[PDB]
């Protein structure tokens, strides 16, 4: 049987090389921010925050 | 040196004295360096005069002018979507009333015959001493002036009218004997409530529409602190 499923297993392995990676960090974030812009200044008054 | 114009002399910025931008283009020649009283109209943008809101502020557009004496067009502070600062607490100084064009109380003194009135010199066609409202603008607009209906308006009953005007460039005088005009004249007084109205002018007088902006103290200042208009 060693001879049957030898290329059963070649291909098993190809992909398990090519489709996975091991874990070592068992949870990862992600992230949402949000942005700032700018505006257009005026001689004497003041810009809105950030 | 020969005019000083009204200038924001303390105006802090964070109280609720407040940017936005302009709804519209300011005429340099009629409303620059003038006390504007303003609202914002619906969508986020400072107009003169009442907009979607009432009069909510006063606005100085200062611009320079050439060592000629004129105003500046190129500015970056008084196109459509400019930046601009509108003041509800602050002082103004050099202050000044805010009239747009030009206005003429006419009387009659005759009670027989016709009168003459000069538009820039020229004479007019003879109007009766008890001509219409209807009559003093026809008789003032029938010359071959070019200046024409468009920019004219009358008002008043048989002894007296005025003449409003958009224009600064048309002056009436009396001409014949029996008719008197005088211009009106504006000018700060002390110890004064000054208004905003929905043209944008400021004016001692509350008519109809006069929202306060302020208060004199001597006639050089304006203390300004807007009572908001609401609904």
């Amino acid at each position: 049987f060693a001879e049957s499923i030898a290329i059963y297993n070649e291909a098993m392995d190809n992909l398990i090389q090519l489709l996975t990676y091991p874990v070592t960090v068992p949870v990862e974030p992600v992230v949402q921010i949000g942005e700032t812009t700018f505006e257009e200044a005026t001689e004497l008054g003041v810009p809105r925050g950030a | 040196a020969l005019k000083t114009k009204p200038r924001w002399d303390k105006y802090d910025g964070y109280v609720g004295n407040y940017r936005g931008v302009l709804g519209e283009d300011i005429d340099l020649d009629t409303e620059a360096n003038r006390v504007l009283a303003v609202g914002t109209n619906s969508n986020g943008a400072i107009v003169v005069g009442a907009g979607q809101t009432g009069i909510k502020g006063l606005m100085i557009v200062a611009v320079g002018a050439d060592i000629h004496g004129a105003m500046l067009d190129g500015g970056i502070n008084n196109h459509a979507g400019d930046p601009q600062d509108v003041g509800k607490h602050g002082e103004i100084t050099n202050f000044q009333p805010t009239v747009f064009g030009r206005t003429f109380g006419v009387a009659i003194s005759a009670t027989e015959g016709n009168v003459k009135l000069a538009v820039n010199g020229v004479d007019t066609g003879n109007i009766a001493y008890d001509t219409s409202a209807a009559n003093l603008k026809s008789g003032i607009v029938a010359v071959d002036d070019g200046f024409t209906a468009d920019d004219f308006t009358v008002t008043g009953t048989a002894p007296n009218f005025t003449i409003v005007t958009t224009r600064t460039d048309v002056t009436i005088t009396a001409s014949g004997e029996g008719v008197t005009v005088t211009e009106a004249t504006s000018v700060a007084a002390a110890g004064t409530n000054y208004y905003g109205h929905a043209d944008g002018t400021v004016n001692a007088v509350k008519g109809s529409d006069g929202v306060y902006v302020g208060h004199t103290q001597e006639a050089d200042r304006l203390i300004v602190n807007v009572k908001d208009e609401e609904d």
